[PDB]
């Protein structure tokens, strides 16, 4: 399945978070690695992208074939700052457009652990904004669960509207390890 | 424990992928310099050293004096006049 | 472990000596 | 841990707070680590923590178990938090020495520290080395990507030390720039209210300082025009428009305070030196010609020192040109420019009107005449 | 506030105009607005992890007929000594237009059909004077 | 350093020492010591009648001394101390040995050696006989 991925990653504050051991920070970047390197490892042909949700948004790598650049690109992602949810998905969007290899399908996956603070009108709209561009937002939830659970489902359920299993939200208010949780999910199962 | 493995398993696929990148374009860069340095070459002296990097002055064969602003792909082994 | 340090200088001596190289091998390309 | 139980215990020992200790102690058990940082803050600042040794302990204790990994600047703020009702300035240095070993890779908060060291050395006094370091911290704080309340603080700092070592001039300029990192808004409104008021004295004696224009509209003199103190901005206004009337009439006051009636002679200097400033910025440069019965009807001088004065003015810059007293008249070529008022722009902009006018009508004319030669 | 310049199109190119010519490091971007854009300020800042004095120059591609078509910008950000609050915007720059001596062999021969005499007829200064 | 296809000056360059330097007898520096002339303490005093020109100038203000004389003959028989003579002298003096051999191709090289030297201090030209 050719495949474009672009894996926005929240550095806000709150990554200083330290449930997941040792912390937040290292383990999302464990769970980066771990779903570039499954997205790569089945049908190598797909490209992933790298995205950085801070003060103001920032694409870190664009859609490359290689996965040790992103790594270590993404090794030096400090907390700081605070998430533009918004503006990181609109980004990951324009960098999908702009992909060269126009034979592959769209997908966004977001470690988007933080409270998103937006508003839910445009929320939704952006939703379905996508939806009609035929993207696929996967979303690993991890921190203000109480706070963005809904939003998140407004998200997938939206962009699914019926029978749509492209997009889809992982919710993981357990610590116990963020690449397992991950790795047993269903966004990486059908790979 | 698990620092000293995170320390031996990401720092190490990150830090070795670096230096396979690092070591590649370098083999890319050094077949340039190999192939823009095509053996017809001007044998020639460096009969005058300067600096204000290094410098030359050199006298080509052709009984002809060459001032070189940079020296080129030579080591800057102290090139005694 | 025993790699731990070993690896940490190993590294720091190898970069040091391939920046340098590359110094040059810029150098010698802008020459 | 000992963490634990003395969280569990103070969960009801504690000053107040009946279940923030609950929400604080179940997020440490949480392991977050951070979330907290906001709470530590909007809770110490809360009005219980005047004189307690509590707040000490709960440093030591949890602080020091919980250090190892938090926003440094954040960390650094709350030492200071600590440190202020900590009343042992001999030890209060060491703390913060060690906060700053502690804290080693926030440049930001590496700064802070040190302004808040050189702030502890200037309260003991001790003007040399709280000047050294004031240097010290200054050049390696231009060092960092923009502007920040670190900014603010070292600006903070460096007007305070200036106002004890009484250099106004300097006093001022920092002041200035640390009103402008701040924001206006968040500051108590007698926090303005007292930096106003000082900014306002610098300025009125500050050697150096003749612009004080910008500062009857920097919104931080907001605080003085309803106040039992909008003295004070009358007699700047009268400064910036030198109105030596206006200066002797407002003389009711400023001779109360001391520091002002003693620096009289100062102030008239100055306001006679800005009086003939604005003086020739009025008048066009078709009749620049001032003379010394005009310069003594403004401000209070016979016709036998308007020669010093103008002198003084030209040796420090304010105008340019010579005095022929021969004719007793003085050539003016210039004019210090300053900052200025909306009517004083809508002047300018009359004046480019006319301008306008008659750069057009020459163009009209000149075009017509060579129609048939011009390319 | 959304936008994608391409770092890695920009290395690459970067990459191999250095192959073709060593002496022409990054030393800024251009975009052809008549209007800077909230986005120029972050494309600045996005440019200066290529060069540290990244200036934007703005060319008017529509043509004007009293100034140059190039704008200069450098992106200063320092407390104001106003007194007011300071945020990070640009700074105007002198701009001129310059040319190589191959380049000038170019344009000339690109304009000789409606280059002007590079003497002053009295036609000519009469007009430059208009 | 002109460049090599429009034939511009590029920079300037300090000037070639050719073998043609040392040989041309052009030792400026160069002192042993005073003690190894063992003897010749009379001929040693009396060179040192020529210390009297650069230390002060008398010879000006009240007297002219027609840019006072520019040392003495050195009388010698085949030879017992010329060289080393004044090399103490001079050693003392702290001036330094411009040694010349005088063993029209010759006259003009000598003539640009002093005229290049003067511009700089004991001028030693010795070598008149052959
Ligand atoms: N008074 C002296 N004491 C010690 N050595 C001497 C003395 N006179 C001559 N010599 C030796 O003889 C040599 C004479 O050299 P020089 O003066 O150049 O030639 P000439 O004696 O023919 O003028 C010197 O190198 C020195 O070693």
């Amino acid at each position: 399945v050719l495949e474009s991925t672009m894996v926005c990653v929240d550095n806000s504050e709150y990554m200083r978070n330290g449930d997941f051991l040792p912390t937040r920070l290292q383990a999302q970047q464990d769970a980066v690695n771990i779903v570039c390197h499954s997205k790569t490892r089945s049908n190598p042909e797909n490209n992933v992208g790298l995205i950085t949700l801070a003060n103001d948004c920032e694409v870190l790598t664009t859609l490359t074939p290689d996965t040790g650049r992103i790594l270590s690109k993404l090794h030096t992602v400090q907390p700081k700052g605070k998430i533009t949810f918004c503006t990181g998905i609109r980004v990951a969007h324009l960098a999908l457009k702009h992909r060269q290899g126009k034979n592959h399908k769209m997908r966004i996956i977001a470690f988007v652990g933080s409270p998103v603070e937006d508003n839910e009108k445009d929320l939704v709209k952006l939703a379905k904004r996508l939806k009609k561009e035929k993207v696929n937002v996967d979303i690993i939830n991890f921190g203000e669960e109480e706070v963005n659970t809904e939003k998140l489902t407004a998200f997938v359920n939206t962009l699914n509207g019926k029978d749509g299993t492209g997009s889809h939200l992982v919710t993981v208010p357990p610590g116990p390890s963020l690449a397992d949780a991950l790795i047993s999910s269903p966004i990486l199962a059908g790979e | 424990l698990d620092s000293e493995i995170k320390i031996m398993k990401s720092e190490v696929l990150r830090v070795t992928h670096e230096l396979q990148a690092m070591k590649d374009k370098i083999k890319e860069n050094s077949e340039k310099i190999k192939v823009n340095k095509t053996l017809p070459y001007l044998v020639s002296n460096v009969i005058e050293l300067l600096d204000v990097g290094k410098c030359a002055v050199i006298k080509t064969s052709t009984r002809q004096t060459y001032f070189l602003p940079v020296i080129g792909l030579v080591d800057a082994e102290k090139l005694k006049p | 472990h025993k790699e731990i340090d070993g690896r940490l200088k190993e590294l720091r001596e190898q970069l040091k000596e391939l920046t340098k190289q590359y110094e040059k091998s810029e150098n010698d390309l802008k020459a | 841990k000992d963490v634990p139980g003395f969280l569990q215990q103070s969960q009801n020992s504690g000053p107040g707070q009946p279940a923030v200790w609950h929400r604080l102690e179940e997020l440490y058990t949480k392991k977050l680590w951070h979330q907290l940082t906001l709470q530590v803050l909007d809770f110490v600042q809360d009005p219980c923590f005047a004189q307690g040794d509590g707040l000490i302990k709960l440093y030591e204790n949890f602080i020091s178990e919980f250090e190892h990994r938090v926003n440094p600047l954040s960390l650094v703020e709350i030492i200071l938090h600590v440190v202020r009702q900590m009343t042992d300035p001999n030890v209060a240095l060491t703390f913060l020495e060690k906060t700053r070993e502690k804290v080693k890779s926030s440049d930001e908060a590496v700064i802070l520290c040190k302004t808040a060291i050189g702030a502890l050395k200037l309260n003991i006094g001790d003007l040399q080395v709280t000047k050294e370091t004031i240097e010290d911290v200054e050049e390696m704080l231009n060092n960092l990507p923009g502007v920040t309340s670190v900014h603010s603080r070292f600006y903070d700092l460096s007007s305070k030390y200036y106002q004890t070592i009484g250099n106004h001039a300097s006093y001022y300029k920092d002041a200035l720039r640390f009103l402008g990192c701040v924001d206006i808004k968040d500051l108590p409104v007698s926090e303005q209210q007292e930096r106003a008021f000082t900014l306002g004295l610098a300025g009125l004696l500050g050697e150096g300082v003749f612009n004080f224009g910008e500062l009857l509209m920097h919104p931080v003199l907001e605080s003085l025009r309803n106040t039992d103190r909008q003295w004070l901005i009358d007699t700047l206004y009268a400064f910036n428009s030198g109105n030596v009337e206006r200066f002797q009439t407002l003389k009711t006051a400023w001779g109360q305070q001391p520091d002002l009636a003693a620096n009289e002679a100062q102030l008239l200097r100055k306001i006679q030196l800005l009086c003939l400033m604005e003086m020739t910025f009025t008048r066009p440069a078709n009749h620049r010609q001032l003379t010394f019965e005009e310069i003594a009807k403004s401000a209070k001088i016979t016709v036998n020192e308007v020669e010093l004065l103008v002198m003084k003015a030209l040796s420090v810059g304010l105008v340019k040109g010579s005095i022929d007293e021969v004719d007793k008249r003085v050539h003016m070529t210039w004019v210090q420019p300053r900052v200025l008022d909306l009517q004083q722009i809508k002047g300018m902009k009359d004046r480019l009107e006319f301008w306008c006018t008659d750069v057009k009508s020459m163009e009209m004319l000149v075009e017509h005449q060579a129609h048939d030669i011009l390319t | 506030s959304v936008w994608f310049l391409d770092h890695d199109y920009l290395e690459n190119m970067y990459g191999m105009f250095k192959k073709v010519n060593a002496r022409e490091r990054i030393v800024g971007w251009y975009h052809t607005g008549p209007k800077l854009h909230k986005n120029d300020i972050a494309i600045n800042e996005l440019m200066k992890r290529y060069c540290p004095n990244s200036v934007l120059v703005i060319i008017d591609v529509k043509p004007k007929d009293l100034g140059l078509p190039t704008e200069a910008y450098i992106s200063v950000e320092e407390v104001h000594d106003d007194g007011t609050p300071t945020s990070k915007t640009f700074e105007h720059v002198t701009s001129e237009i310059g040319a190589e001596e191959a380049e000038e062999v170019g344009v000339e021969h690109l304009l000789r059909d409606i280059k002007d005499t590079t003497v002053g007829t009295l036609s000519q200064r009469i007009t430059n004077q208009v | 350093a002109l460049d090599m296809t429009t034939l511009t000056i590029m920079r300037y360059l300090p000037r070639e020492v050719d073998p043609l330097v040392y040989n041309m007898s052009h030792e400026d520096p160069g002192n042993v010591s005073y003690s190894e002339i063992g003897g010749l303490s009379e001929q040693i005093r009396e060179l040192r009648e020529v210390i009297e020109l650069p230390l002060t100038n008398p010879e000006l203000f009240q007297r002219v001394g027609i840019i006072p004389p520019k040392g003495c003959l050195l009388y010698g028989p085949p030879g017992t101390g010329k060289t080393l003579l004044a090399r103490a002298v001079a050693s003392q003096l702290d001036c330094n040995f411009l040694k010349v051999v005088s063993s029209g191709e010759s006259a003009r090289l000598i003539r640009e050696m002093f005229n290049y030297a003067r511009d700089h201090c004991i001028i030693f030209m010795d070598e008149i006989d052959a």
